[PDB]
């Protein structure tokens, strides 16, 4: 890997559909140092999505490992987004507490 | 039909591959999960896995130093236990199809497990 | 960490300055799979980024470690970049050839 | 005045750990680099680095598998080398203050050189 990105925070803003013609599930995971950033994850695939999509919650934490992305966009006719779709990448819920 | 196997007796610090074999019906299209229960407590999750291998969980007390993957080919589920401690001494269970949430003890199938104890 | 990116590509466009009242050294890093991203590299301190402006090429392969940040910006009065700063984050040229 | 220790004799797939300690003169605000010489060979460059510690080189043929890092308190350079070849086999030098670019064999000063032979 040439680009490879590892992020673990809380997940906010699940929803899902198509950028293109590709299904995607994007979520928004906040990474937090002590330093606040809002990352934007998108998960590619019509089977992944489906599995992203329906069972990761809105507060869950998560490690998700991706790709660093840079769609201009601001120009016809999320900039920065980390893309997702395995064997590449992955998303791990971590639970725990009670 | 699935069968546990990898377990076996260890000392802290070590490691071990457990493997689950799943039968078609059991495992295509399905989510495939690790369960264990020590002694004299109810049994816990560990790890979950989709059917794609996209999408994981990890229950926090064996997160980072515990891997589960799937092979779609060899219709197998592997849990590669790093870092092992006393306390990771159980039987493991997989599992597979949940009826609910991948952290919860409701799958329609059950392995019927494989020691792990930890010296 | 909570937010790690490594980058593997060829640098461009070196330049120095002062982002607020923080010298950086900025680059732009391009990582090509085979999908050519352009990514924004900020080296911050006064001596790091003194030495990578100095010995730092253009052309040359590097790998780095660092953190994704995003600085919302479009609103007053490199949205996503890769935060470099020792210890956490490092640049390292890969040099050969000949 | 800097002192290489840590070579050695060592197998295919070996590791090694080597070590240059620098005096205050050579060592303060300077980049401290590695390179080697082969029997047969001019000497060729391994690894530098920054004075910050940030800014690494890395020679080509190493990459990946050698670590170069210093320790600017004990004002120590070390050089972690893994998964050592035959071609690996050469007097290793240590070197300070660089009087052009990292990467090319022109420093002020240099140790006296430490062997590191993989069989």
């Amino acid at each position: 890997s040439v680009n490879s990105v590892t992020l673990v925070g809380v997940v906010h803003d699940i929803q899902s559909g198509f950028v293109y013609e590709d299904a995607v599930t994007q979520f928004t995971l906040t990474t937090t140092s002590i330093e606040k950033d809002h990352h934007t994850i998108r998960c590619f695939g019509e089977l992944f999505s489906a599995e992203v999509k329906q069972k990761v919650k809105e507060g869950n934490v998560v490690c998700v490992n991706g790709r660093l992305r840079l769609s201009p966009q601001l120009e016809p006719s999320y900039f920065p987004y980390i893309q997702v779709q395995p064997p590449h990448g992955q998303v791990a819920v971590i639970h725990g507490d009670r | 039909q699935l069968q546990e196997s990898g377990g076996g007796l260890v000392q802290a610090g070590g490691s071990l591959t457990l493997s689950c074999a799943a039968s078609g019906r059991t495992f295509s299209n399905n989510a495939m999960g690790w369960f264990r229960q020590a002694p004299g407590k109810e049994r816990e999750f560990v790890a979950a896995i989709s059917w794609t291998g996209g999408l994981l969980f990890y229950a926090d007390s064996v997160n980072g130093r515990f891997t589960i993957s799937r092979d779609n080919a060899k219709r197998t589920v592997t849990l590669q236990m790093n870092s092992l401690k006393p306390e990771d001494t159980a039987v493991y269970y997989c599992a597979a199809r949940p009826q609910g949430d991948y952290v919860t003890a409701h799958y329609d199938y059950w392995g019927q497990g494989t020691q792990v104890t930890v010296s």
